């Protein structure tokens, strides 16, 4: 769970997995289900590819440098609505009530 | 100005839409059903052959018009249509 | 603790013609025509961008 | 245009009384033709092999007994007797018409489309060897014929070289119906100016 | 009168027109008192399950069927037949088709009718076990269904290309 | 005569053995395809060139301009645009 | 006794037959109605037919590629046998199954259309737009209140 929360991509296979957990991939792909299974995780497993495609993290304890993470990004989305905005009065000028 | 506003979850509302899959349907359904007042409005104007106005709207029924329901059919879908991509555009690029 | 819910208008007949009898205004709350969407749409991203 | 022949010819065959017009020998012939061109297999099943009315009449006439052949052997996925039985309509019943002797040309060109088509629409691969075995040309013979027919997009196939193999491709679907409108809509948009501004005029 | 009518209109593949006459016909039988009408009784009674599998009515032959009228007073080799193709055709196997019409053989010789449908038959259930087999597969090996069918390999490619 | 060729034969192919560049570029030294090489801006590494880095990052510096990529035409934009012309 | 074997089904944990059976053979099993006697050890067997097919309801849901060679091993059958079972499962329209018989893929993905998708993405934008609001409340609180 730890590994797939602190990391922000989506997908490990089984390789990166089997070193971590001191497992064999044939019982990696059980422990993957398991995980799912109990509400830690979701997402789906492929065997022709050996991904498993995470989708789902379970919020945990927030820790103060968490919380300035989020807000950089609220920041990013601000302004592109304020910009868009600006636009969309130029346009339209004459129609509106 | 308290009554003028009587909304609040207006600015939510105006940034959602509906499941996609009944759009399409109001999409078929207005273009199938302006085929089928189409077909009359051709017969219309083999007419239109009667002196006054409203000697035309007794005599062959001219007030149960073709013109005025494929005119506002087409004005509803369209106006629909507008406002669908407008907001669809919106969201993706506004939102990511 | 205190939850919120939505607060909206119903309003009867009478109650309903003695506000449009006070207002000169033809709302724009309504989303009705294709003008009165536009002015939403705009007031829908400046909702947005306040909160 | 023999999209409106056909839903005709189909109802003179059980009924007409002949009123200064040709036998209903050259009816039953001129619905045959015009059958395989307009309708798929189905259709063409029903309408035309299963007429009670073709049946009854028989095959009595040297253009009526070439048409009927080259219908059963579309239908049959024969193909070794598609060819010809195609080369003998074209002698025995397009020429002695007076109304497919001038559309001949256009008519043999559509035939030669349909039953590589028919072969390709079923086939995802086919070896050039293989497909020209089971029509009886040579091989050269057909690799002309195939590559004449490509840029007129009915046929829908690349033909490969190296290994001999045709890989039948098929862009045919929503985007086919997007072709089509702008074009149409195009032509739409010509007539609504010329019209238009000759009357504003006055 | 009305069986005669039923037998022919059989024949020119409507199997509506078909059952009603022979229901009509096997009334009269059922409740008339037996002498060499249980012969007549019988050859009905046959063409009378007989439409219905045409038609893929499959349930419709069972329903015709009971444990106190048709199985009891008129059970006979032709009925258990019958009741046989039926369960062939729910499962949509050609096996089992195969193994009812292998061993009822001079059954199926013994009426025309009941034979040039069987030859009609064969076929539109071909293609209904063709059909099975692959809709649970996708990029289906041309080897494994011609073990299936039973037919020789060149010939499940040119049955295949007509479906 | 040699650059028009150059520029075709980016978007040709991608890569080419050394003997048949110099073929197409006319040159009778091998070495004398790799000095146009460097001129042009393009890698030959074991006698083989690529364009799979270079076409696109030439395409892309001469690209960028702040003229006409404020220009676009939006999917907003013109559904804006249409909007107008039906009310007035 | 009772609680384990509906703890079983109830999880959506698959499990492998030999197992289920060998467990549970001396204290369910032995019991009257359903299983003991004699015509009542013919119903024993029609319950490796749900273990199996349970096993596939099971991957269906958690796997979407899966090969053909790893599912013959967990349902533990051989080749022949496990096409028909997913055959007969998808008979009943319990599953989607697609299996390739060259032993590429068994594909358990739904099918997607373009109107599907649409609504999905649709779900997820409204979302996102009542829980701003949500946590807005939440925000007046603790703001005035410390």
């Amino acid at each position: 769970i730890e590994t797939v929360f602190v990391k922000n991509i989506r997908m490990l296979s089984f390789e990166d997995i089997s070193k971590a957990t001191h497992l064999p991939k044939d019982n990696v792909e059980h422990l993957v289900m398991r995980a799912i299974s109990l509400g830690l995780l979701k997402g789906s497993i492929d065997q022709v590819n050996e991904l498993v495609t995470i989708s789902w993290v379970q919020p945990r304890i927030i820790s103060g440098d968490q919380i300035t993470k989020m807000k950089d990004r609220l920041v990013e989305w601000n302004d592109q609505v304020e910009k868009l905005g600006k636009k969309m009065e130029a346009r339209g000028q004459s129609i509106w009530v | 100005k308290m009554l003028m506003n009587l909304h609040k979850e207006q600015w939510q509302s105006g940034l959602k839409m509906y499941d996609y899959e009944e759009k399409e349907e109001s999409n078929l359904a207005a273009t199938k059903s302006m085929v089928k007042i189409a077909e009359q409005y051709s017969k219309r104007i083999e007419e239109e052959k009667e002196l006054t106005e409203e000697e035309l709207k007794t005599r062959y029924v001219g007030r149960q018009d073709p013109k005025k329901h494929l005119s506002e059919t087409a004005d509803e879908t369209l106006e629909n249509n507008i406002v669908s991509v407008l907001t669809a555009g919106v969201n993706s690029v506004a939102i990511k | 603790t205190f939850l919120h819910l939505p607060c909206t208008i119903e309003a009867e007949e009478a109650e309903e013609i003695g506000v449009e009898h006070l207002l000169r205004d033809v709302r724009d709350q309504a989303a009705g025509g294709l003008s009165i969407r536009l002015t939403n749409q705009l007031k829908s991203l400046k909702g947005l961008q306040s909160k | 245009n023999f999209k409106e022949a056909a839903k005709l010819l189909v109802d003179s065959l059980a009924t007409f009384t002949s009123i200064e017009l040709t036998s209903y020998e050259s009816i039953a012939t001129y619905a045959s033709v015009t059958g395989l061109f307009t309708l798929e297999r189905t259709d063409l099943k029903s309408k035309v092999i299963d007429s009670p009315e073709l049946l009854s009449l028989i095959s009595t006439t040297a253009a009526l007994q070439s048409i009927s052949s080259l219908t059963i052997s579309l239908y049959a996925s024969d193909y070794a007797s598609y060819f010809p039985y195609l080369l003998e309509t074209y002698a025995n019943v397009l020429i002695p018409c007076k109304y497919l002797n001038r559309h001949a040309d256009f008519f043999v060109r559509e035939m030669r489309r349909k039953v590589y088509a028919q072969l390709l629409e079923s086939y995802k691969t086919l070896s050039l060897k293989s497909m020209a075995s089971a029509f009886g040309v040579s091989v050269a013979f057909l690799d002309n014929d195939l590559g004449k027919f490509i840029p007129n997009k009915q046929l829908n196939c690349v033909i490969d070289r190296v290994n001999g193999i045709v890989e039948t491709n098929r862009p045919d679907n929503k985007n086919a119906q997007y072709h089509l409108l702008v074009k149409q809509g195009d032509g739409l948009l010509t007539k609504l100016q010329k019209y238009g501004a000759a009357v504003r005029l006055t | 009168l009305d069986l005669m009518s039923g037998i022919l209109h059989c024949e020119d593949k409507d199997y509506k027109t078909a059952f009603s006459y022979f229901f009509e016909s096997f009334e009269s039988y059922h409740n008339l008192t037996t002498h060499n009408s249980y012969e007549k009784a019988c050859q009905v009674l046959k063409y009378m399950l007989l439409s219905k599998i045409m038609l893929n009515l499959i349930d419709d032959v069972k329903n015709i069927l009971n444990a106190k009228y048709t199985k009891e007073t008129y059970q006979s080799r032709g009925i258990d037949a019958m009741k046989a193709v039926a369960e062939a055709y729910n499962n949509r196997s050609l096996l089992d088709f195969n193994t009812a019409l292998k061993q009822y053989e001079k059954e199926l010789m013994g009426d025309e009718l009941t034979r040039s449908h069987f030859n009609a038959l064969y076929d539109t259930l071909l293609e209904s076990n063709l059909c099975k087999i692959i809709e649970p597969f996708e990029c289906v090996e041309i080897s494994h269904i011609s073990k299936i069918i039973g037919l020789d390999t060149q010939q499940v490619e040119g049955k295949l290309s007509q479906m | 005569i040699r650059d028009e060729i150059a520029k075709n034969t980016e978007l040709s192919y991608d890569f080419l053995p050394l003997s048949n560049i110099k073929a197409l570029l006319f040159f009778n030294n091998e070495k004398e395809t790799e000095k146009f090489a460097l001129e042009r801006n393009w890698p030959i590494v074991n006698s083989k060139v690529y364009f799979n880095n270079q076409s696109k990052e030439k395409a892309d510096y001469e690209d960028e301009m702040m003229h006409e990529e404020d220009q676009k035409t939006n999917i907003i934009e013109k559904a804006m645009d249409y909007a107008i012309s039906i009310e007035n | 006794s009772q609680e384990s074997l509906v703890k079983l089904f109830t999880t959506n944990e698959l499990m492998r037959w030999p197992i289920v059976q060998k467990t549970y053979e001396p204290v369910l099993n032995e019991d009257d109605l359903a299983f003991g006697g004699e015509a009542n050890k013919h119903h024993w067997e029609d319950l490796q037919k749900r273990v199996i097919e349970h096993n596939l309801r099971v991957i269906s849901e958690y796997y979407s590629r899966i090969t053909l060679l790893r599912l013959n091993e967990l349902l533990d059958l051989t080749e022949s046998q496990t096409e028909t079972y997913i055959s007969d499962l998808v008979n009943q329209g319990i599953i989607y199954a697609k299996v390739n018989r060259p032993a590429k893929i068994v594909n358990f993905e739904k099918p997607k259309n373009s109107s599907q998708l649409l609504n999905e993405w649709s779900h997820n934008v409204d979302e996102l737009l009542e829980h701003i609001e949500t946590i807005g409340h939440l925000i007046t609180k603790e703001e005035i209140m410390h």
